[PDB]
């Protein structure tokens, strides 16, 4: 009973809202500033900006907005990612303009007092070690900084040399220049757009247009090779891939599906898939492999991503390549395509479908746009598709230079160029 | 359509007060578990998994 | 007055002496054993390898050892290399029946008993700090790295992994394997000859010939790059070059030698070396930047190495390497390359000059193929070289693919491909 | 002629228990004294260096 109100503001500001009936109000307000913006003189001062938000600022004491956030019962988090930084915050209904009243706040004017972030300083060390748990981020926050010459290379997270020297005046720094008004927009859910018109208002007075905008991110074809004692290598080549919101960058989407790029049963192997399949006589049962597509404004990346045992690497990553290399041949039956565009119809609605996700979605999507676009209308663009586009894709894939990275033992794996 | 949580690819970190920030894509996982012995490592001051989403009496 | 007496053995053992009458009598012990026959598998284990010389063994406990050495006054020394691994000794003349009973009992019958191995196990890292003092080496071990796809590649010191996993029955699997006594060679010096047949002819009872002897190292392209915050970034670039016992890799030492590789006068400013006058007048004085020259069995690498201000560093390599670029274009007068010779020949007698690198030159050559080669005959073929194949050597450094290795704040340094 | 001597180049480690592994071959060294700032790298566990191989009274 109710669509999205999409608005902007003579301060440039964008704004958005929809009305929902969910009890648990939940606004966000997003930033254009990201990891990409840092430049070699400052590194890993988002990754503590994020941290940070708990700090106390000049409208309200730290302990005022844990103690007042945690009393009210709602919570405030802080998405981040390489082109944008998304601040987000939920509450019950009735306590909106108690925990917005923190929110603004948190971004409009911290005080980043010295003391506090140099107890925060060690906190990244915890940050980064949990964050790398998981193998496969320290693997692709690796494999940007092997692909790319500048912007998008610097890492979410900060550098091991960077954690005890971090200061509040780069802090300060980065945030005139890159939370500007133009750079920002802000969307609600349980919130009703016509109070958001005025909640939203108090920002005017607060910061003028325009930021930085530096860099351009070019490529480069180098490789990263760690080499552990791990006896599971993962994997990764990598070609350019236009994008975003190009029909190429469509292309390469309904290329990684076509690929199995995307998990399904549980428990069962990928039968559809051409890459588990391709592996799986290549090579006995302990793998996982599966298509990779980065979408960035200036430019996006595609390849596959493997793990292996550490014997069987090479057997596995060029299967997993020759299989690519079938479909560059244009050898490519009519119903799989109709498979892999209906998992991205299915897909698509599954990440649209869920709020939270859903508001990651109109917010990452009103930045880079302006104009909020209705999921049908992205099925249109995504049936579209033509065959000779994904023969295309694939060609490109195949014709352009690989950048790699690969952590593990990597006592067989081929290096880039030479498989 | 141009945010990356609906493709696969790089996590965005979700950071908060109380609430575990998993999230992202492939970068694969439980396909993974499938074949037999992924043992992933366990105990550098790990936080718990799959947090507490599915809250009840 | 005499010339070395050198002998081979039906063992395979080469041996050989050069009496004097300098009362320290000092002896060496030549594996051809090297980091590089390490792979994947053991890697690493040469570096503690090394630090074994004083665990107890079976013919002697590790006490009868050093306090043996000691008391008697003489020491033990274990240089190490990518190639040779070279045990050492010094003592005075009436006590080597002591000191080369304990090399006989190091080399040949080593055993290794774990609890003892374990507690060297956190060592190597205090080893590998201060081995890492030294700006260097930190860069040149990435720069093999960056310049080997196999058995080059393979660092001198233990991977941070690997500094508490390795174990004695690696250390033995190494030992059987690359202590053959086909590879050893035995250099003595103010001990006389014939003892040297008694006490080598106790070395033939053990081990067989041949060692594993695998490998050969494959050249490769790749980059490595560390960003750290000082502000002295210090880099390499490096081509392929042939070694060794060619023309050419004499026509690689008078290049590197007409470039300057290294200062002759202290304190002051190198007047003529090509590469620091173009700097020099590039930028500001703080910098330093030499030719690089490695030289080994199966390949050689020749390419500027420099240390600089990190905004400079862009202006300094993409200078002195146009000044190699020069001499590929025939730019080279016969005078200084007259100078460069004078160089080798005097910097080469130098190096000779002391016993003890004497003895080191001796061991390096006596592997290769053991027929000694005395000064003069060597300064017969620095004097064979003529100024063209200086043209084609740089010649073959521009035409040639290069890998580079870097560390610094590297803001402004170039990548490998665009140098 | 391999020799580090012969051909200057790579450092050659004499790291042992009784000695310091000092030696090698250049590798600048010293000659970036006359430039400004050659600071070298303090206290990470440092060794005293030169190694006093050349004693004197």
């Amino acid at each position: 009973p109710q669509d999205l109100e999409f608005t902007k503001l003579p301060n440039g500001l964008v704004i958005a809202s929809l009305e929902n009936y969910s009890p648990v109000s939940r606004i966000g307000l997003f930033i254009k500033a990201g990891s990409r913006y840092e430049d070699f003189s400052n590194l890993g001062t988002t990754h503590l900006l994020r941290l940070t938000s708990s700090l106390t600022t000049k409208g309200a004491s730290s302990f005022k907005i844990t103690r007042g956030i945690e009393a009210v019962g709602g919570k405030l988090s802080v998405t981040a990612t390489r082109e944008n930084m998304a601040y987000t915050v939920e509450c019950l209904r009735g306590d909106v303009d108690i925990l917005m009243e923190f929110l603004l706040n948190v971004t409009t004017a911290p005080e980043f007092r010295r003391w506090e972030v140099a107890d925060l300083q060690p906190q990244l060390k915890i940050d980064k070690a949990v964050a790398f748990q998981n193998p496969q981020t320290h693997v692709i926050e690796n494999l940007h900084a092997a692909a790319y010459r500048n912007a998008l290379a610097n890492p979410l997270y900060c550098p091991d040399y960077r954690i005890g020297k971090v200061t509040s005046e780069e802090l300060h720094y980065f945030v005139q220049n890159h939370f500007t008004s133009a750079r920002m927009a802000l969307i609600g859910l349980g919130v009703s757009h016509p109070v958001l018109k005025q909640v939203a208002e108090q920002f005017l007075n607060m910061r003028g247009g325009l930021g930085l905008s530096g860099a351009k991110a070019n490529y480069r074809g180098g490789e990263i090779r760690e080499q552990n004692g791990d006896s599971l290598v993962h994997a990764a080549f990598v070609a350019e891939s236009a994008v975003a919101g190009s029909a190429e960058a469509n292309a390469f989407s309904v290329l990684q599906h076509v690929l199995g790029a995307g998990p399904h049963v549980k428990r069962g192997s990928n039968t559809t898939s051409h890459l588990h399949q391709a592996v799986a006589k290549a090579t006995q049962q302990p793998f996982d492999v599966s298509a990779f597509n980065a979408s960035y404004s200036d430019s996006g990346l595609f390849g596959i991503y493997t793990i292996s045992q550490a014997t069987a690497a090479g057997d596995v990553i060029k299967a997993a390549y020759n299989q690519v290399k079938t479909i560059a041949q244009g050898n490519l039956s009519n119903t799989d395509v109709q498979a892999a565009k209906n998992k991205l119809k299915a897909g698509y609605l599954m990440s649209v479908e869920s709020s939270e996700c859903f508001l990651e979605e109109v917010g990452s999507q009103a930045l880079v746009a302006g104009s909020y676009m209705p999921p049908s209308t992205v099925l249109q663009q995504i049936d579209s598709v033509a065959n000779a586009d994904i023969i295309n894709a694939a060609k490109k894939f195949v014709s352009g230079q690989k950048s790699m990275a690969a952590s593990g033992n990597l006592g067989h794996t081929p290096f880039v160029d030479e498989l | 359509m141009l945010s990356v949580a609906s493709r696969s690819g790089p996590f965005a970190p979700v950071l908060s007060a109380t609430s575990r920030g998993v999230a992202g894509a492939l970068r694969p996982l439980v396909q993974a578990t499938v074949p037999a012995t992924p043992e992933q490592p366990v105990l550098d001051l790990k936080r718990p998994f799959l947090s507490r989403e599915s809250l009840s009496g």
